[PDB]
């Protein structure tokens, strides 16, 4: 059993794209109050993942990568793979 | 689907004794599914303690606890009692609930949910 | 996108005989689709057989299949079988296991991937 990876269930607030939340207190769910202490309308927003092999493939982990590029000016990172002419019309390509 | 399981009850006792572990569910949960019990001791990972259903039919003791520890549900109660024996070391931990969902056990692997917790201390 | 799949099994089946298949998938995909069997009878059109959700959550029956065939995935080796319960005699058809690329199936007459035609005749 993988409890090492977690996730979030019992969360109060949504995340604009691309924020970050790491915060780990105690969720307070309801009208009674708790004080930071668990129990009545009350959760902890972190649960752990059960992750085993044996599984159901929706219940399995995935592991997701997200990219977001900007397609835009200023110079970029990445671009597979040229000399300069100087008066004639010819296609350029410069930095995308 | 969300369940405030509310737990309460604990102390201090002696080794080689016997206590009893509470779960009991205070909200609306996803239906009528498995009781049990997950530990952790101080610097190790979380562990499976025992497995056990609405009715008290099919009874999963871990070894550690078996012959010992005696889990069973309650006639009209809707409590399932897990009855320690001679405790050892490894059964002296910080305990939550466990809940699983499933009538035919194909296998003990897929969780449901998760409940506060007593805190059971076993020392001289 | 650019989806290969690995689909084996089949033989010789009797009247009121069953099949076990097999559909392993590799490739990089748009979108996680739905595998699956487009069988056509000998000489017919392409016919949607049984459809199994990705995330297995959703299964699909046909009355032409329904009470003799079934889709399941290997949770392990990722190879989606077709096991049934006593297919009929007149299945002496070749069955592509073809690969729907998309999510959700509104209609299964765009099959985004395809597969390979299992040729298993009926009879004894």
């Amino acid at each position: 059993g993988n409890y090492n990876y977690r996730y979030r269930l019992f969360r109060k607030s949504n995340l604009k794209p691309f924020e970050r939340d790491i915060s780990t207190e105690i969720y307070q769910a309801g009208n009674k109050p708790c004080n930071g202490v668990a129990g009545v309308n009350c959760y902890f927003p972190l649960q752990s993942y059960g992750f085993r092999p044996t599984y159901g493939v929706g219940h399995q982990p995935y592991r997701v990568v997200v990219l977001s590029f900007e397609l835009l000016h200023a110079p970029a990172t990445v671009c597979g793979p040229t000399n300069l002419v100087k008066n004639k019309c010819v296609n350029f390509n410069f930095n995308g | 689907s969300a369940v405030q399981l509310q737990a309460s009850g604990g102390g201090f006792v002696q080794p080689g004794g016997s206590l009893r572990l509470s779960c009991a569910a205070s909200g609306w949960a996803e239906t009528f599914g498995h009781m049990g019990w997950f530990r952790q001791a101080p610097g190790k990972e979380r562990e499976f303690v025992s497995a056990i259903d609405w009715w008290d039919t099919v009874h999963y003791y871990a070894d550690s606890v078996k012959g010992r520890f005696t889990i069973s549900r309650d006639n009209s109660k809707n409590t399932v009692y897990l009855q320690m024996n001679s405790l050892r070391a490894e059964d002296t931990a910080t305990y939550y609930c466990a809940y699983w969902d499933m009538d035919y056990l194909q296998n003990s692997i897929p969780v449901d949910y998760w409940g506060q917790g007593t805190q059971v201390t076993v020392s001289s």
